[PDB]
This record gives structure tokens, C-alpha cells and sequence, in this order.
């Protein structure tokens, strides 16, 4: 990394100036607690019929979307103290942090 | 594999599977399409397999200037030596500049409007088309660009393109920093897990690690709670811009077309200044548009991003709720009654049991979205655990976060911390009428409305090199 | 993990039941801190001549070696304290613990 | 690209490059072989390099029985039923039994003495010839296991081979971590850093990782400073054994021929009871022996363990003295004055700075043996700090440790509290006098000994299923 430089690099190397990479892009997410799957390292939960999770089966996304998620839509509550611009400075907030990316 | 054509379970496709009496998918058989995150390592057997963050962690402004250099230099205006971003060549938002359009090889945005032919735009991030609220966003940091590099220029005669576009560059990444530490975060966390998380600033900690966390990228999207099911539009008088002045979320996805033909973006931040979020509740998490219809017009069956979400935790190999909140030093339930007490809700503790079985097993973004709300916050203890913890590193791992020594003067300092969105709303639109700040919370027009003469303007004067 | 084991495997895995391959054998070491390498990922610092390491050049091993380590062996001091069975035990416990493989 | 043979810095070498004026090699185009150690994700540009652990990191004696599933099961005796380790079907120590030869391509010890021919052994840990001592130490663990999987075959006539392996391997677990946290941790770390970093146990605890760290595998090299430059045999007299009572660790090393042609291992546990371990102090760090002489017997030239730790470090990316010290909670010294206070040792700091320019850079290895020692410990402040912490993960981690509640009855965790390796040496080998516990203390014939029948054997009555 120079020495000294006055800008930021595009791709955020060199901000941490001991490890490089750190908080740089196309570099793997850190991981606050060890990951959970269902083969213990690649295999996500849900993968294999009849592999339970922590003695429970595993739930449908679908199931636990419609369950508790859903509601009539003429009866949403709109926030008296916040306006749309609060969701929406939340979405541009985090694409300028994170985006994964999948196959094409 | 095509995971959007097939519902077959093989790399990398993990479709999700239908329930038993689906309100909408009656074929147990059809499926939620989905695609894996990219392994950081692929093929290993060896490592516990990770994801990858394609853009910089940093709040600066990464959306608008790309995070990868051949993506950079061609948002680019390299025709001359301004420092300016490009910007459309065949439309103008009264006179304003608009986003340049990409040429991606399937492009979503043409299938939104097959008369209109309007393709997506080309930003710092993919997803500027997403909905137009965010396109107008992103059209309005570009205009806030040039409008910079333009005054640097005037006031700086003999700077060239490089330095006008690093300077103004280093300015709009500041006023994101600002915005977001001083107006919107507080709002988000409320002001006891504000002052918990974010202590004041006293420097740049180089042992601080600044990478999101993988949980993060779940966890944000409490905000799918906040999202409206129309996207609004005004006109100067802030009353409904006929016609279309409501149109539903799932006719707006990627619909770039209704920037270009529609009345540009001033309609749209009236819109979003105006109107007020939806409020999250415990019995109305998230709206129909993006639980049933997400995406209906450009993928073969509308997705549900609740479920998105759920199932993106599991693709990525998350703990369960209690190992969250023991993360966070929360107490975990293990019984319903405890769930219940956790969540000053006991129906929707017996709910969340009835599905999960264990606490330990109920999905992060779930469990996450379901705890009753910090007073004056918009999200609970764990959520403001993991949002906190991971702005803090943002902050204070940043060798270039605005406060720090040495990126800015003190007279520069001074004069961005009078930089608020309604001024740069001024600034880069033909609204004058603007929401009082804050504007995260103001909505009420005229009420909680000051015109744009009343509101400082950003004072470059100590950006003159002398 | 079979829901009920007497016995340990012989590899480690099924230990930690939610996150199964933790302390099981032919698995990444966890990081307590990141990674300082010469270009941010793989190289090791002292790969590249020239490159120093946090603005100094770095020591060769073998002179630190030279320098600080190396004594006369006439004037070794024996632990009144400790037999030799300490530090003998403490080879036998490190080889229950780790082994770093290299290419053959 | 052979490391051993060539100087040339392609991977996967990372040669040592000489000094001018190097004690030793006086070819400055020579250098000191090394090979970096694998990746856990090979060819990998998004990933930051990271190694592997080719073994368990639980005390659970992996090191007698294999990591691996096929070298597990090649260790066993399947010749019957009694659940028996296989043992060496040549030689015999005195009618005791002796490791199984191993069977390598390129086999170390038939160098160290060609005429005799004796091959390395085979355990389930690779390194067992490496030193006799630790041969001798394996061989004891074998001949204990075979012990108790007799007695267990009269208290209970009906268990087959598997149970009476299993049943016997727990034991030998159990033996491990008793004689590791309760006599040798508090002899590392010293009184005040084993009840900081090692209070007393209460349960297991799922959410707490037992991985190694990768700082670990460098850090516990401590023991290197801990070296003898020679191997000790005692008759049972516990007088010099001649011919070669002493004789010097570089004619030790991968000499298996030893243990088999010239007496078996009981004058090798003598030497190791009643000989004191080498004192690490902070001028007097590392003998030459293996400085100097490492594996010169078997390689092109003798290497330099010390620098092969540093260079090892650099090899896996761990950050310098400072962050370790910070890490820990522990004042990172920014000056050759500081430093000099943090190692009570002006002289050795300026060395220091000398030769790494600030404290931020020492190597973990260096920087951690230069501390002065703990009161009653044998490692400063920085090791007692990583050794204490990654210790208590392994115990409070390990749902099979053996204190932890339905691993042993009541009644066998009162029996296996009696033990001592004392007693193990007792049972397993002609010697009659051993050391008085804590033998790690003990090293003074003929002050601390006593006879083996004042020692409490292990009652496997507890183990009787009825
Ligand atoms: C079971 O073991 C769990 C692991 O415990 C650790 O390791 C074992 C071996 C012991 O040594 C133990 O002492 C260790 O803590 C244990 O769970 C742990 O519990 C602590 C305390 O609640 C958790 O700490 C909390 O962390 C959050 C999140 O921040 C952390 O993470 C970020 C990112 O890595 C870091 O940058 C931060 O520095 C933190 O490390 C903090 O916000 C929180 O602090 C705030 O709240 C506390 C109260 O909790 C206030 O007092 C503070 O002032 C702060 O305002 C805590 O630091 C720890 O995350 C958690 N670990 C895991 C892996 O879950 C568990 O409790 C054990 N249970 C029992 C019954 O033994
Ligand atoms: C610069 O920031 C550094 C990182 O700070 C964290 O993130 C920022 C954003 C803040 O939120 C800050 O509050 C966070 O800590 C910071 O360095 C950090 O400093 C702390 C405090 O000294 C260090 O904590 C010590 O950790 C050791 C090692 O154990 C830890 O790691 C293991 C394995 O991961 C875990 O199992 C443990 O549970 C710990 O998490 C502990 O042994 C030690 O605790 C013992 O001693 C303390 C008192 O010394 C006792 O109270 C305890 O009870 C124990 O007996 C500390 O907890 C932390 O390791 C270190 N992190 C890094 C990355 O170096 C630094 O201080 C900041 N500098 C300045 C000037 O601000
Ligand atoms: C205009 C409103 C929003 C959307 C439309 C939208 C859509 C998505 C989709 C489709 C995903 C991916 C789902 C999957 O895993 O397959 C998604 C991910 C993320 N969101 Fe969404 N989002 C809209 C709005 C918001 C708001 C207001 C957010 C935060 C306040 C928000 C956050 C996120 C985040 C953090 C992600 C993950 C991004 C990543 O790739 O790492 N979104 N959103
Ligand atoms: C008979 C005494 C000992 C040796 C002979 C010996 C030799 C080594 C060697 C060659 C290495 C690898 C060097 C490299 O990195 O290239 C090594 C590493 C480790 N040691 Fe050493 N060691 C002897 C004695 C001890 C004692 C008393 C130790 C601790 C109490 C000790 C520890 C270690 C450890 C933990 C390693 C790293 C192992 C790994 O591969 O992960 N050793 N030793
Ligand atoms: C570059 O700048 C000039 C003057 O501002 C403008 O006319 C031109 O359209 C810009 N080009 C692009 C590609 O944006
Ligand atoms: C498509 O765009 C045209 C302009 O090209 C607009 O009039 C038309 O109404 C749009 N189509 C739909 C279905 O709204
Ligand atoms: C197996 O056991 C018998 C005694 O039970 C012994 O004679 C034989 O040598 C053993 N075989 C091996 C390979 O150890
Ligand atoms: C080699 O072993 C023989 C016995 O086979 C022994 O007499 C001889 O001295 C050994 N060689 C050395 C160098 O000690
Ligand atoms: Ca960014
Ligand atoms: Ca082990
Ligand atoms: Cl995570
Ligand atoms: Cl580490």
C-alpha cells in the first residue's frame, strides 16, 4: 500500500493498511459466529428429506412466510413518524455495503 | 442448471418447496426459484463454505462510484477533463441529467414495458432499477457529482478531471456518512442502543475489523417490513401527479421506463418525502407486493421475499435466533412462555413454535423482525445488536470516516456538517418546497415543509487551494 | 450426528452438534486475528526483497535467531522446579492437538 | 521444486535465506530448507490463505489412536476380540510391548544408524520416532490401553472387542485431560493466569468454539526454550546407564534404533523424572542442538528450529507482537523504552528493535518467549494469555470432556480422579521407584520418590455393568 495516498482506492484495498483486503471487495464476508449446516460445512438446512435441525424438522421459508408474514393489506399501519425516505435511505445504504452475488 | 426455468434440487439451484395449501401456488410440485450464493472457496471439502461480498463494506458512496476499477472508470465522463460521472445521452429529466443505460445481454427492465423499450440503468451498484425510488436516489447523488465538480472547477481553475472527480468524490461520500450516522441510524436504533452501539467518535482504530458480517447481510433487510405497496408520486403542490399517482410495487420493479417516460424523479421524492413508511407490526410484517408478487413481471412466477430471506439464511449457514441473542448477551427463551415474554407476545410465540418447534431453530431475519420495537427505534434488541455492532466497525475501522484526522481540514469539517438530503434535494431537482429536517421522520406536507431558501447551502470556500 | 454416542469418533466430528466439523480433524484453523500477509492474501511477509512490513524491512528468521537466541549451552540454567518429563509431556499434548501438513 | 534440495524461492518453498557471517552456514547462497505449510483453499485468490489441522483438537489422545478412520483401525490388534492396540511383532522391551513399525517410502530413521536397520514407528500421530522420549511416551499410552482392556475383559467376559476398545480409549481420554489440566496447565501458566484463564469448570458449553487458532500452533511452541541438548538414561539405580548415559539430541532424532537395540524405555522415563527441564531465561533462549543440529542426522544440513518457528509464522500471516498483546488486553509498547519495561529487559528490547525496527513486528514466537515469566508459571503475560484462552475453549467446548455430566458416573469420576502419570509409569514398566506427584515438579533422586505401591491404582470396579 503507498505510504501515503489522500483518496480512497475504488475497491477499498489498502483502507486497513496491516491486512490490505479487510473490508476490500470480491473478498469472502467475516463470520461473527461458525456457520451451521446441514452436512456441517456446504449442505444448507433443508437440503435432505428427513435431516432434522437440532432434533426439530425443518421449517418451509413458504410455510413460516404465509403463517406469520402474511396480513390483509387494507389493514396496514403507516408510521406516523417516519416517512418513505427512511426505507428508502435503507435500501441505497445497503447496496454501498453488501451485495452476494449467485451464478448467472 | 437454470434455478429460474426448473424447480430440479441441483447445484447450484435450491428452489424453495410449497406447502400444503399455499394460498397462491396450488402445485406442491412448482417451487420458489433460487439460486446459491457463490462459495468464497469453491469445490472445497475442506473449508466450512463461506460467501463473498462483491463491494466495499465502507459508507463511501460505492453505490454511485462502483467498486471494482474498469466498472469505475466507465461511469466515467472521460471526454473532457471535468471529473464528471456520465450521464444519459438520449434523455434529460426536464432539462437534468439522468443515469446512463447499461447493455446487459438479458436485460429485466425491457420486460417491464416491451412498447417503451427502456432498458436498466447503469450505476456504481447492479440494482439501481430495482424499484424507481431507488433509481431517483442514485440520479440524484450523480447530479450531486457534477454539481460539485462543477463549483471545485470555478473555484479551482487549474485542477484537472482526476482531482475534480476525487474531490467531489470524497465530498459525496462524506454526506453519505453524515446522512447516515447523524440522520438515520438514530432513528433506526432508537436513542438508548444508539448511544450504546455508537459512542462518540474519538478516532480511527486500526485493529478495528471493518468486513460485513454475513449475518449483517440478512439482518438489514428488516427494512422489507417498511416497504409501502405503491410507489407515490406528487406533483409542486404535493398533491397526487395524475394520472398513475399510486402505482403498485409490482408493476415498479425494475421498470426504468417510468423514470424516462413518467415525469422523471421529481414526482417520486415528493413521494417519498411525503407519504409515511409502513409501520412494522407484529401481526403485519410485510406486504403482499413482495410477499406474492415480487418480480411478477420479469421471472415466470411472482417470488416471496420473506421467504427469500429465510431460505437465504439457511443457503448461508446461519445460526438460529438464540445463538443471536446469546451473540448479543440477550437472554434466550427456551419455552413458549418465554418466547412469549421475550416478545411481549404470546399468539405469536405459540405461532412461531408451532413452525419451528425450537427457538434455536426459528431463522435470524424471522426471529429478528418479530421482537417488539426499541422506544423511538424501528427494530428490536437483536437487530439493534447486529446493526449497531456492525456500524460501529464501519465507523471506527475506516481510515478515511469523515471525522478523521486528516481527511478533511477543520474549516471543511465545519462546513459539512451543514450538508442535510433536503439541500442537496434543492439543489439537484425543481422541487423548493422540501421536507424540515429530519427527514427520515418529517411526512406531513405543509405541515412539516420549509422551502429550499431556508436551508443552508453546502459552503465550499474552504475548498479553495490558495 | 447419531442422537445418542458413547464414545467420541475418531475424527472430531458430531462433537459440537449444531456446527459438527469443529475440532474435527483435516479442517482450516479458526482466525483470533486477521491475516497479515505482503499482498493482503498468500505471500508471506519476507517473500518479496524489498518489501517492508509496516515501514520496516523484515528481519531474515535465521539472523534473529543468531542474534537473540544463540547462547553459550555451558551456561544453561536448569529448572530447579520442573523435571524434564514437563517439557516432555508438553510435545506429547501439542501432537494431540495440532499437526500443520506441507507438500511432500 | 524439491525444498530439501534446492534454494530457489518457488512455491511451495520459502527457503531461509542466510546472513553474512552466519556461526554456521558460510555460503550465503545457501540457505535452510522449508516448505509452506498447505492451504486449506489451493489456488484461491479470494480467499486469505489459511492452514490446515490434520488432527483432532480435542485431548482425547487422538495421538495413540489416529485422526483418520483407515490409520485408526491399522492400529488395532484385529487378530481377536480383546479390543487390543496392535504391537510390534519383532522386538519386545524386556517381554513388554513396543510400537508397530511403520512402513515409510522414505524412512528417517534407518538413516540414523544403517547398520541397525530399525525403521520409525507407527502411532496415530505421525511424529512419534521424532525424539526417543516421545516414543517412550506413546509406547507407555499403548501398553496402558492394552492394561485396561484385559482388566475390563474379566470385569465384563461378555463385551466384544469394539466396546473393550472404546471403553479402554475413553479411559486413556479421560487420563489425558487430568493429567493435562490438573498437573501440567498450572505449572505453564503459574497461579494468577489459571484462575483468570481457567476457572473452575461448570458445564459444556455448545456455543463455545474448540477449534486450534492458528496463533496457537506457534505460541505453544514455548516448549522448545524448555529443550535439554541431550537424552538422559538412568538405570534402576536412577545412576548413568553406560555405555551413553548422555547422549546429544542431534544423534536422537528419528533414532528408534535406540529404544529397540539399547534398553527399551524405562532408562528413558528415568532420565526424564529425575533430570530438571532447561530454564527458559531471556538470555539463554533456545540450546543449539536444535538451533544448529535439527534433524542434521537425516537432511542435507542441520536446521534452526527458532528460525523456523519465525519464518512459520510469516508463512501463516500472523500479525506481529502488538496485535497479539492488544489481542489479550495487554499494553502494546511503541518504544525501545516501553519495551524495555514490558520485558523488564532494557537490553533485550534494544536488541530487539534492533533487529524488527518497532515492537509492532517481533514474530509471535520471539516476542512471546522474550517475556519475563509468571510467578510459579513458565510463560509470560502474551503466552499465558493465548495458551490459557485456547485451553479453556477445549475444555468447556468438548462435550466429551470428562467432568461433563452422563460422560462418567459418579463413581468412575471419583475412581479416575485417583490417577497420576506416576502410576501409569508404575503399571506399564519395570521401574519400581517413581516420582512423588506433581512429577512436572518433581526431578530430585532420591528426595522425591517413592515406591510405585504407595501410589493409588486406578479401581475399575465402577466400569463392572451389571
Ligand atoms: C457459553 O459460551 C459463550 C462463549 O463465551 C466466550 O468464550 C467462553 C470460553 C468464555 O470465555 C466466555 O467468557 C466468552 O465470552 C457465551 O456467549 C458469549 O457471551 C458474551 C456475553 O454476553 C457475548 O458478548 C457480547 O457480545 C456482543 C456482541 O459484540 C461482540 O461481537 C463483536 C463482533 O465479534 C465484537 O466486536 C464485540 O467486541 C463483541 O465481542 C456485545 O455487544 C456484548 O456487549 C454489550 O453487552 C454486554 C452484555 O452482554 C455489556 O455488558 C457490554 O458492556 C456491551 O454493551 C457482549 O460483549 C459473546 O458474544 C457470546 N459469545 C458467543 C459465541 O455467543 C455464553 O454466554 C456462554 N454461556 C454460559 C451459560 O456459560
Ligand atoms: C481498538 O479496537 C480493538 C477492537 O475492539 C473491539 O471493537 C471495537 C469497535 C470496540 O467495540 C471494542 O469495544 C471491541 O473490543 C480493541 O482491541 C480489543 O480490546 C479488547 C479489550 O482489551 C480485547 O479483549 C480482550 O480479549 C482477550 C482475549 O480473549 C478474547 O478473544 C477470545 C477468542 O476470540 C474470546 O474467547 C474471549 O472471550 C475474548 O473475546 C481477553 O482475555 C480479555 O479478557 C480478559 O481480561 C480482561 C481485562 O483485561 C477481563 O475483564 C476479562 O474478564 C478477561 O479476564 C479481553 O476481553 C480484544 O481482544 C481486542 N481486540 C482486538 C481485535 O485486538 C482495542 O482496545 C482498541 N484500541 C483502542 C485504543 O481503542
Ligand atoms: C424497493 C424495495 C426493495 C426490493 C425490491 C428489495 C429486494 C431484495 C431482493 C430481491 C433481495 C435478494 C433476496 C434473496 O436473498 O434472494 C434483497 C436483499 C437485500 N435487501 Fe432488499 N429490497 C428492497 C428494499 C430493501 C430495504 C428497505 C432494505 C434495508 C433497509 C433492504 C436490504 C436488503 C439487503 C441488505 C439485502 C442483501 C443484499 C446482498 O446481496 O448482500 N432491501 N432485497
Ligand atoms: C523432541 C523435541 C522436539 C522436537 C525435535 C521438535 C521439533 C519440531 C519441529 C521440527 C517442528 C516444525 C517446525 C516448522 O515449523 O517447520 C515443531 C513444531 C511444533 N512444536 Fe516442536 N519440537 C520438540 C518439542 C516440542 C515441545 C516441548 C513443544 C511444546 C511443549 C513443542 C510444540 C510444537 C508445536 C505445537 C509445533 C507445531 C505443530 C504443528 O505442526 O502444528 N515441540 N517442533
Ligand atoms: C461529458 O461532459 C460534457 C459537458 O459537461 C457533456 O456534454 C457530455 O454529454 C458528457 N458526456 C457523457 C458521456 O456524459
Ligand atoms: C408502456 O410505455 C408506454 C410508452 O412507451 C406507455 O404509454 C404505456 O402505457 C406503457 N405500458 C403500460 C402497460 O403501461
Ligand atoms: C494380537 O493379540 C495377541 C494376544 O492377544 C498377540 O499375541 C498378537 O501378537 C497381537 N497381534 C498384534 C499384531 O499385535
Ligand atoms: C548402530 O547400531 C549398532 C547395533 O546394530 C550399534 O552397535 C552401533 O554402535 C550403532 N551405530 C552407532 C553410530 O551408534
Ligand atoms: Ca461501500
Ligand atoms: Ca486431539
Ligand atoms: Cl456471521
Ligand atoms: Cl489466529
Amino acid at each position: 500500500c503507498p505510504e501515503q495516498d489522500k483518496y480512497r482506492t475504488i475497491t477499498g484495498m489498502c483502507n486497513n493498511r496491516r491486512s490490505p483486503t479487510l473490508g476490500a471487495s470480491n473478498r469472502a464476508f467475516v463470520r461473527w459466529l461458525p456457520a451451521e449446516y446441514e452436512d456441517g460445512f456446504s449442505l444448507p438446512y433443508g437440503w435432505t428429506p428427513g435431516v432434522k435441525r437440532n432434533g426439530f424438522p425443518v421449517a418451509l421459508a413458504r410455510a413460516v412466510s404465509n403463517e406469520i408474514v402474511r396480513f390483509p393489506t387494507d389493514q396496514l399501519t403507516p408510521d406516523q413518524e417516519r416517512s418513505l425516505m427512511f426505507m428508502q435511505w435503507g435500501q441505497l445504504l445497503d447496496h454501498d455495503l453488501d451485495f452476494t452475488p449467485e451464478p448467472a | 442448471v437454470n434455478c429460474e426455468t426448473s424447480c430440479v434440487q441441483q447445484p447450484p439451484c435450491f428452489p424453495l418447496k410449497i406447502p400444503p395449501n399455499d394460498p397462491r401456488i396450488k402445485n406442491q410440485a412448482d417451487c420458489i426459484p433460487f439460486f446459491r450464493s457463490c462459495p468464497a472457496c469453491p469445490g472445497s471439502n475442506i473449508t466450512i463454505r463461506n460467501q463473498i461480498n462483491a463491494l466495499t463494506s465502507f459508507v463511501d458512496a460505492s453505490m454511485v462510484y462502483g467498486s471494482e476499477e474498469p466498472l469505475a472508470r466507465n461511469l466515467r465522463n472521460m471526454s473532457n477533463q471535468l471529473g464528471l460521472l456520465a450521464v444519459n445521452q438520449r434523455f434529460q429529466d426536464n432539462g437534468r441529467a439522468l443515469l446512463p443505460f447499461d447493455n446487459l445481454h438479458d436485460d429485466p427492465c425491457l420486460l417491464t414495458n416491451r412498447s417503451a423499450r427502456i432498458p436498466c440503468f447503469l450505476a456504481g451498484d447492479t440494482r439501481s432499477s430495482e424499484m424507481p425510488e431507488l433509481t431517483s436516489m442514485h440520479t440524484l447523488l450523480l447530479r450531486e457529482h457534477n454539481r460539485l465538480a462543477t463549483e471545485l472547477k470555478s473555484l479551482n481553475p487549474r485542477w484537472d478531471g482526476e482531482r475534480l472527480y476525487q474531490e467531489a468524490r470524497k465530498i459525496v461520500g462524506a454526506m453519505v456518512q453524515i446522512i447516515t450516522y447523524r440522520d438515520y441510524l438514530p432513528l433506526v436504533l432508537g436513542p438508548t442502543a444508539m448511544r450504546k452501539y455508537l459512542p462518540t467518535y474519538r478516532s480511527y482504530n486500526d485493529s478495528v475489523d471493518p468486513r460485513i458480517a454475513n449475518v449483517f447481510t440478512n439482518a438489514f433487510r428488516y427494512g422489507h417490513t417498511l416497504i409501502q405497496p405503491f410507489m407515490f408520486r406528487l406533483d409542486n403542490r404535493y398533491q397526487p401527479m395524475e394520472p398513475n399517482p399510486r402505482v403498485p410495487l409490482s408493476r415498479v420493479f425494475f421498470a426504468s421506463w417510468r423514470v424516462v417516460l413518467e415525469g422523471g424523479i421529481d414526482p417520486i421524492l415528493r413521494g417519498l418525502m411525503a407519504t409515511p413508511a409502513k409501520l412494522n407490526r407484529q401481526n403485519q410484517i410485510a406486504v403482499d407486493e413482495i410477499r406474492e408478487r415480487l418480480f411478477e413481471q420479469v421471472m415466470r412466477i411472482g417470488l416471496d421475499l420473506p421467504a427469500l430471506n429465510m431460505q437465504r439464511s439457511r443457503d448461508h449457514g446461519l445460526p438460529g435466533y438464540n445463538a443471536w441473542r446469546r451473540f448479543c448477551g440477550l437472554p434466550q427463551p427456551e419455552t413458549v412462555g418465554q418466547l412469549g415474554t421475550v416478545l411481549r407476545n404470546l399468539k405469536l410465540a405459540r405461532k412461531l413454535m408451532e413452525q419451528y418447534g425450537t427457538p434455536n431453530n426459528i431463522d435470524i431475519w424471522m426471529g429478528g423482525v418479530s421482537e417488539p420495537l426499541k422506544r423511538k427505534g424501528r427494530v428490536g434488541p437483536l437487530l439493534a445488536c447486529i446493526i449497531g455492532t456492525q456500524f460501529r466497525k464501519l465507523r471506527d475501522g475506516d481510515r478515511f470516516w469523515w471525522e478523521n484526522e486528516g481527511v478533511f481540514s477543520m474549516q471543511q469539517r465545519q462546513a459539512l456538517a451543514q450538508i442535510s438530503l433536503p439541500r442537496i434535494i434543492c439543489d439537484n431537482t425543481g422541487i423548493t418546497t422540501v421536507s424540515k429536517n429530519n427527514i427520515f421522520m418529517s411526512n406531513s406536507y405543509p405541515r412539516d415543509f420549509v422551502n429550499c431558501s431556508t436551508l443552508p447551502a453546502l459552503n465550499l470556500a474552504s475548498w479553495r487551494e490558495a
